[PDB]
């Protein structure tokens, strides 16, 4: 879960 | 850089955590002195003085 | 299980007893500055061998250079003397060295980045000591504050 | 020895805004693992900050 | 060329061997302090040094 | 190399 | 594990007992001011003589 | 490579145990601290209600 909140944060 | 059990590591490991405390102690035989009345009437006395 | 146990009970008092005997900020950084500093020594002087050494194998690498360029001369002596042999034996010889020349410049590479690579960590290692010795003056400003200190307290 | 803790404690909160720091030049880096890292890093650190 | 028991031949074998594994040794020291985060920072942050 | 030769031959 | 702590503290007491009982600024220095001008008196020998 | 895989993947498990292992350490003694803090004033404690 926490990776998929990394994954988001990085995108930007 | 690991910090290990080197013999030089070891040392500033232990030197480390003495002068910290060390100076925590310090810093608490301040705070004995901070804690009676004239010193603690000298903080209110020195902001007044700046100013001036 | 009985010896364990007392044995375990000796070196815990022991060693309780040790740590704060030998507790000297001082006298430790003391040991641990000289040390890193003969250890840095001895890697210097590694360094320098292998800077000579690569000056040395330049050297070698130059002569080969230097024997191909001697060796062109022979060839063209060789056509005026008309013998087909020493000819060939010159262009022989030139594709050889080539090669030797191509193995020691991949030597020479893999050795000019072993002496960044220790180049690099002497100039870390360097760093530490320069970083210690700043905290060396620190710890040593502190203790003398800490004498100060005790006294205003007693006072 | 309180002053110590909060010091490890300070230190803690200052390598976890550090950490994070990290972990979104991560991101823009693309490497995957430094990034996995600093997660990891932030819980435990957390953890440890809570018990103090 | 054989490669045979020749004491020369058999010392450059156990040397060459020796040398490896303590360089894949090495290597594996400096992976541990590599793992460090803030080893796995600095490259994130060498990567965009480099570019300035 | 008889390739190689041959062209040194000439001078 | 008891005898190589042992070690780090004998260490350093006799790293510091050694060096306590060689810091004098007036023995240091003439021990110093001796070897360079035996080491002068040497280099002006060899610089004559490379001149001769 | 079968032998490699094999290897890597109890290597990999190593890795993992370490760092568990690393972080159980630290947690260790980060007690100790806090152990010694209360340990202390418990100590403190006792002379002022002997008092």
């Amino acid at each position: 879960d926490e990776l998929a909140a990394l994954k988001a944060q990085m995108l930007p | 850089v690991r910090g290990m059990n080197t013999s030089s590591a070891m040392s500033a490991f232990e030197r480390m955590e003495e002068k910290v405390l060390m100076q925590e102690s310090r810093a608490q035989a301040l705070g004995e002195l901070a804690g009676a009345d004239l010193e603690t009437q000298f903080a209110q006395l020195e902001g007044g003085s700046d100013v001036d | 299980m009985g010896l364990f146990d007392r044995i375990k009970r000796v070196v815990s008092s022991n060693l309780n007893d040790l740590v704060n005997k030998a507790e000297d900020p001082e006298k430790m950084l003391e040991q641990a500055i000289l040390e890193m500093q003969e250890d840095l020594v001895q890697l210097r002087q590694g360094v320098a061998q292998a800077i000579a050494a690569q000056k040395r194998s330049e050297k070698q690498y130059n002569d080969a250079q230097n024997e191909i360029n001697k060796w062109q001369r022979n060839a063209q002596l060789a056509l005026q003397k008309g013998d087909e042999n020493l000819a060939r034996q010159a262009l022989e010889r030139k594709k050889t060295y080539t090669d030797t020349s191509a193995a020691l410049k991949a030597s020479l590479d893999t050795q000019s980045t072993q002496v960044e690579t220790l180049k690099r960590n002497l100039i870390q290692l360097e760093s530490k000591i320069s970083e210690a010795k700043t905290k060396k003056e620190m710890l040593k400003a502190r203790i003398t504050t800490a004498k100060a200190q005790e006294q205003l307290q007693g006072m």
